[PDB]
């Protein structure tokens, strides 16, 4: 009775959930509409929780996909997953509107599609036992996915004031400005909704994706097009306490609750270790769990742009270390015994910090059911280095002249730009204030 | 610190972290032996010794008498 | 049940889990609904945790229940600030 | 956990450490990726002792390469072991440089690249469990190693006072005066820091290098490529009490404490028997171990030029004879019986001397487990000849009027030339006083 509606929205947001649903059929090792193995019921002991159980010989995703370009969801039609999705229940196959790229297009298109947008997620729940919440799988990139998704961060926490908000924000490439040039604008507007019309967030930086894709997966050709591959893997990693049982924090609101000290701090750095390829020529003789959490208390997996002298001028405040699947679960507490002797952990220079370890099984699926898997869902105070990157690329755009008038072509016709600036410096500073 | 009953626990975790950052040549041997430091000289030095088990019937060659002759 | 907690069914570790429950009712009843009464509720919690630290230290013997090792993680946390 | 950072500096200082890292990979049997030999852990009981401490089975040289000459370092990144090297904590890939070839070039470039030269040894001391020290693999040839090497002889004496200092001072052929002529000036500025701001040096001269290169490797016309094998072997050779456990003077500051009578006398002569291919024919049945230190009882293999007739006007004080690999050690106590009887090494007459004998285990790699080896680390007081030799080349250079105003256009503008003369004569008196 913990049914979650994913609200995949945007050009990238539809892609990271396109490969999320595709990851589940391949890790349970079955057909996305059949059963051809017994690992489906034996591995996954709660087969429906983001699906519903069979009554037509087909699996039913709890997904909605709206965007302002009809091209991305027809690139879900083209692919043969039309017997895992429904192009009249699970998506609107050709939904138009804006060009778009303006944030202000989609923010005004949620308010004239206001009647229809809450009868498609509340029609997506209609045999549900009871709702957990909503995951807004939306994109910050472009103004389309960012534009309508930022309206739903408000209306879903007061039409349902007891349900979960948590966002998979994915930024556009910060090594470009020629992909989207309204990028400092559409980022910060949503960041106002991230601190006071939210609860917890997941912010994912794109240049740290390509930092890892050439250093842990070693492809020669760093491009903006590995954006969805590293993300869809950490999305399916985050919910191994809801699609396979837990023990304590046996809900998803269990993990997420203990990683929020105060509102405005809850920006979680995500790490996921099994991307190494030198841990796989040594999987016959079983790789060790004694040095795989010296990658969660030392950088080797951050998808958050953070400095190198900001892992010492800021410490962990809350750190969660989720071990998954086969792992040798009888020495994971021996591994956490030798952390304190070296001091690889970082704690605030005042009061309590906490290194939480928890464990959970998985279905047959060798990179995390035959190899040690380490997920970090960290909470570091070093998150202002990004908020300085977004503020410093935002005011830099106003000395270039752009989107002081080219943003006010639809909706916005009043000044509120130094209002998004002022709230952002309030955010960056109280965090530093909160510790000694 | 001249030997006392709490110095015993200190020397056990101390051999623990010391031999572990060097990497003891076998990882499962580390927690099946440790050093053990009870009358006091004035210093723990030259007042500490070894505790290690023995198996069937290897002990008749390694009887509990001659482990003292080596420890002294 | 030795591995669970045990507490020898008598020892102040059993008194601190009883007592931190008594503040937990004050935390849910004030937040569901007094700001000086909030901060008192966790000043008693800080009394109860600092009471716990001195108990870990008198339980420390040389090896004595698998909770003891895991407790000395947090002790060295306390040392770190 | 006894990690040493080699500091290659200078034109000749980069060529001698290049084959040093190449000797280590070949004897540990490892690939530049992973393990391919289980002699890697059974033979070397401390793989990490100059390498990065693995956490995904990778080993990284702890090397830094700064130099004003890009010709010598461009032959290091076009190697099969250029992947053992990483240009991201070592050096840049295609690195730059100063003028160079002047002592004032590299001394002033030492202090405006002051941030990165002390933030590249602390990006190689972050897994460290305590640093042993620093080995300054610097040249005495040209102004490049000597300018930049005089800087780090100072700051590691006071930002790092605890840590061990020891240098491989390599001279060029001192009779050059047309490709280098500024060699007695750049030498003495570095020789002054070496005796007062450094504790130990390992001296090496070139005229005794080519002495081996024509009678142990046998060229008809000299080359400087038969000079870099001789240094790179003696580099891995000193660390057989530390890369593989000792017992006593198992620390490297243990060997050196018994090799230094007191600073003012610390210049260790180096000697090495297996450089020739006629010492593998004296280990097919094992030749006796009585004779492997009675060839070091009076040297005939020294990489330091000296007379054999200057052994009867001088007296050895400390001599170390480290034997390596299988030598069948049980007639080694017989070998010290026969030392006093010949006396080809005079012992000091104010008090007793020291005949140090060592043995060491090494990997089962063929030239480290078969050939009979004598590694000499002598400390003989006939070294005053080398200091009289560089000072005779200075005083002749000042009467040709050269570098009286030609070297004092850059970072010299005050007298310091007779300070170099006086400090050489106090060092020279105190070497000879310790056998007086």
């Amino acid at each position: 009775p913990r049914e979650i509606i994913t609200l995949q929205l945007g050009q990238c947001g539809n892609q990271i959930g396109f490969e999320f649903w595709k990851q589940l059929c391949a890790e349970h090792g079955i057909s996305p509409e059949g059963i051809v193995e017994e690992f489906a019921t034996e591995g996954t002991d709660r087969k429906d929780v983001f699906f519903y159980q069979a009554d037509d010989e087909h699996y039913i995703p709890r997904a909605v996909l709206l965007d302002l370009e009809p091209r991305v969801i027809h690139s879900i039609l083209n692919s043969p997953y039309a017997n895992l999705y429904n192009p009249e229940n699970i998506y609107l196959s050709e939904h138009g509107g804006g060009a778009g790229n303006n944030w202000a297009s989609g923010f005004s298109q949620g308010e004239k599609i206001h009647e229809d947008i809450f009868d498609i997620i509340d029609r997506e729940a209609d045999g549900s036992d009871s709702l957990e919440g909503f995951v807004l799988c939306h994109s910050i990139a472009g103004g389309t996915g960012s534009g309508l998704g930022s309206y739903l961060l408000e209306r879903l926490n007061d039409r349902y004031p007891k349900k979960l908000v948590q966002t998979y924000s994915v930024f556009p490439n910060q090594d470009e400005m020629s992909h989207v040039v309204v990028q400092p604008y559409n980022s910060l507007l949503t960041l106002k909704r991230l601190t006071q019309n939210a609860d917890c967030v997941v912010v994912l930086d794109n240049t740290a994706l390509n930092r890892i894709a050439t250093d842990r997966l070693h492809i020669q050709n760093p491009s903006f097009s590995q954006i969805n591959q590293l993300v869809s893997t950490i999305m399916s990693a985050s919910t191994t306490t809801l699609r396979y049982p837990g023990y304590m924090n046996n809900d998803l609101i269990g993990l997420i609750a203990s990683l929020i000290p105060t509102p405005r701090l809850h920006f979680l750095m995500t790490g996921y270790t099994p991307l190494t390829t030198d841990q796989s020529v040594a999987s016959v003789r079983k790789t060790t769990v004694l040095d795989v959490m010296r990658r969660l208390l030392q950088p080797k997996n951050v998808m958050v742009s953070t400095g190198r002298d900001r892992q010492t001028n800021h410490c962990y405040i809350a750190i969660l270390n989720i071990i998954q699947g086969e792992v040798d679960p009888t020495q994971v507490h021996k591994s956490l015994q030798r952390i304190r002797e070296r001091k690889l952990a970082n704690f605030i220079p005042w009061g309590p910090a906490s290194i939480q370890v928890a464990l959970s099984r998985k279905s047959p699926y060798l990179p995390s059911a035959h190899r040690v898997s380490g997920l970090m869902m960290a909470n570091h105070t070093n998150i202002s280095s990004l908020f300085e990157r977004t503020c410093r690329q935002y005011d830099k755009l106003r000395k270039r002249e752009a989107f002081l008038e080219q943003f006010r072509k639809e909706d916005i016709f009043k000044d509120n730009f130094d209002e998004l600036d002022n709230s952002r410096e309030i955010v960056q500073q109280l965090i530093d204030e909160y510790h000694a | 610190t001249p030997p006392t009953a709490v110095t015993e626990h200190d020397v056990n975790v101390a051999f623990q972290l010391s031999a572990h950052k060097v990497l003891l040549d076998d990882d499962n041997l580390l927690p099946l032996l440790n050093l053990t430091i009870r009358e006091a000289p004035t210093s723990g030095w030259a007042a500490l010794g070894l505790s290690y088990k023995v198996q069937w019937p290897l002990h008749i060659l390694f009887t509990p008498a001659v482990l003292e002759k080596y420890n002294v | 049940l030795f591995r669970g907690l045990l507490t020898e069914k008598a020892a102040p570790l059993m008194n601190i889990i009883h007592s931190i429950f008594s503040l937990i009712l004050k935390f849910r009843l004030q937040l569901i609904s007094n700001f000086g009464l909030m901060q008192q509720s966790y000043n008693t919690f800080k009394y109860y945790s600092d009471f716990l630290f001195e108990v870990v230290s008198k339980l420390v013997n040389r090896g004595y229940q698998p909770h003891l090792e895991d407790f000395l993680l947090r002790i060295n946390f306390n040392s770190y600030y």
